[PDB]
């Protein structure tokens, strides 16, 4: 009722929080899933109405809705700004946190590991096996999984 | 402060904060009564090393020389709880007495 | 037309539906190779935009009363800027000091 | 016998109210500040203090209004409690989620 | 317009057979007898 | 500024900036470290594609 | 130019430098860039 704890020492800690933006603008063609190539199949499918555009249309949306959840979280600033070129932070010493233009792609030490310790399975840039059409290079190879 | 990263389709934020380390027992009063005014300090509380008091902050120990300039009057002895009979040094009527 | 390169571009390669090659056509042009496809009708410039219509990896088109945007050959001294890779805005100058 | 199962919680009700009472007690024995780094000792006059010095009302004030407050204080929980056992249509919130 | 366009859709889904050979509801009640009538209400009630 | 900010003189960064930027430097290396180590927690982003 | 003056980050308000408007602490040896000028007093000469 007459005393307090008053801090003598502290320390400056750097707490690391990962979080996600998006997904990858995945998408299915209900029509190309169910009936394909088949004529008859289709005048069936006719027959459940708009239910399947539907599907198509929903995907689509959502297709959109992920490109502007990225947009949000990084164009808020949409001005390019380099690096100090000066690390005169006085005590500081620090680059750690900034990239790298050395490496394949301007990370930054910690993004490095961000990015070779993240593999995303995604179709299309999974390319086929045995192939179908087109060069094995950049996204020339049509994949559509099986 | 916070630095962010990227990561695929993800942001890693590294958030820079103080917390404290070493705590450290000190005996306190809110306020000092001088002749009948009770002195606050403007900010922080008052503080006893066993000897003299001093002015400082919760998160910090930084003795301030207790002075009226370094305080304000807010109230009178009856009024305030835990106030403690002591002196305020004036700062002002040494050079000119 | 996604997910192909700008050599067989083609709605049947090799084969019809009944209809001319592409779908009244039997040639596109204006063929421009994308990172989600291969763009027919439109063409790469060197002038960009902070987007306008996305298609995808950093390739935008826009269409702006052009007398025909995403339907024309590609200008960049006249205005049939059509398709390309989106610019992050611009620099703004700044050093620290 | 309809296939229906219930799983059981991992933090109990009654793990719960242990961490509530170290809630309760961290807030009135040293304030917010055990809620990150090692517990600071204030006292409950001086936890006041700083809440009211926050939101721009002096200690002198809190002082002066000492017994008034804690009047005011004690009566509030008071109703609070006696709310609960005069219905527990206050908790229609709670039995809704049952 | 989602509000409008969901009504209309709704509407719109009232063409459905879901694998019956007639969508009118009205033309089943009164121009079928059960052989054919409960096979194609059987299709159009769990489609609808 | 960002010291006075949260209620912590600035003497404090002046005082300690010895204590203060090792640290600082420090936590960079055990984040890269962390990471590499306990890539765990990046499963908040991959599981989500 | 030749005058120093207290200011806020958001917008440029100059204010002169007493030992009034500014506290004293540490030493000259712990701040990194630390600047010697001469820091008014309106209550010194007063005391003569």
């Amino acid at each position: 009722n007459n005393s307090i704890a008053i801090p003598t020492n502290f320390t400056i800690s750097v707490t690391t929080e990962i979080l996600p933006v998006s997904m990858t603008k995945t998408s299915v063609d209900c029509t190309m899933y169910i009936c394909g190539d088949s004529t008859e199949c289709s005048n069936l499918l006719l027959q459940y109405g708009s239910f399947c555009t539907q599907l198509n249309r929903a995907l689509t949306g959502i297709a959109v809705e992920q490109d502007k959840n990225t947009q949000e979280v990084f164009a808020q600033v949409k001005q390019i700004y380099k690096t100090p070129p000066i690390k005169d932070f006085g005590g500081f010493n620090f680059s750690q946190i900034l990239p790298d233009p050395s490496k394949p792609s301007k990370r930054s030490p910690i993004e490095d590991l961000l990015f070779n310790k993240v593999t995303l399975a995604d179709a299309g840039f999974i390319k086929q096996y045995g192939d179908c059409l087109g060069d094995i290079a950049a996204r020339d190879l049509i994949c559509a999984q099986k | 402060m916070s630095f962010p990263q990227s990561a695929p389709h993800g942001v890693v934020f590294l958030h820079v904060t103080y917390v404290p380390a070493q705590e450290k027992n000190f005996t306190t009063a809110p306020a000092i009564c001088h002749d009948g005014k009770a002195h606050f300090p403007r900010e922080g509380v008052f503080v006893s090393n066993g000897t003299h008091w001093f002015v400082t902050q919760r998160n910090f120990y930084e003795p301030q020389i207790i002075t009226t300039d370094n305080t304000f009057v807010s109230g009178n002895c009856d009024v305030v709880i835990g106030i403690v009979n002591n002196t305020v040094y004036d700062p002002l009527q040494p050079e000119l007495d | 037309y996604q997910d192909v390169n700008c050599t067989e571009v083609p709605v049947a390669i090799h084969a019809d539906q009944l209809t001319p090659t592409w779908r009244v056509y039997s040639t596109g042009s204006n063929v421009f190779q994308t990172r989600a496809g291969c763009l027919i009708g439109a063409e790469h410039v060197n002038n960009s935009y902070e987007c306008d219509i996305p298609i995808g990896a950093g390739i935008c088109a826009s269409y702006q009363t052009q007398t025909n945007s995403p339907r024309a050959a590609a200008s960049v001294a006249s205005q049939s800027i059509i398709a390309y890779t989106m610019s992050l805005g611009a620099e703004n100058s700044v050093a620290y000091s | 016998f309809n296939g229906l199962t219930v799983l059981p919680p991992l933090l109990t009700d009654e793990m719960i109210a242990q961490y509530t009472s170290a809630l309760l007690a961290g807030t009135i024995t040293s304030g917010w500040t055990f809620g990150a780094g090692p517990a600071l000792q204030i006292p409950f006059p001086m936890q006041m203090a700083y809440r009211f010095n926050g939101i721009g009302v002096t200690q002198n004030v809190l002082y002066e209004n000492q017994k008034l407050i804690a009047n005011q204080f004690n009566s509030a929980i008071g109703k609070i409690q006696d709310s609960l056992s005069s219905t527990p249509s206050a908790l229609g919130k709670l039995q809704d989620v049952v | 317009n989602q509000n409008a366009q969901a009504l209309n859709t709704l509407v719109k889904q009232l063409s459905s057979n879901f694998g019956a050979i007639s969508s009118v509801l009205n033309d089943i009640l009164s121009r079928l007898d059960p052989p054919e009538a409960e096979v194609q209400i059987d299709r159009l009630i769990t489609g609808r």
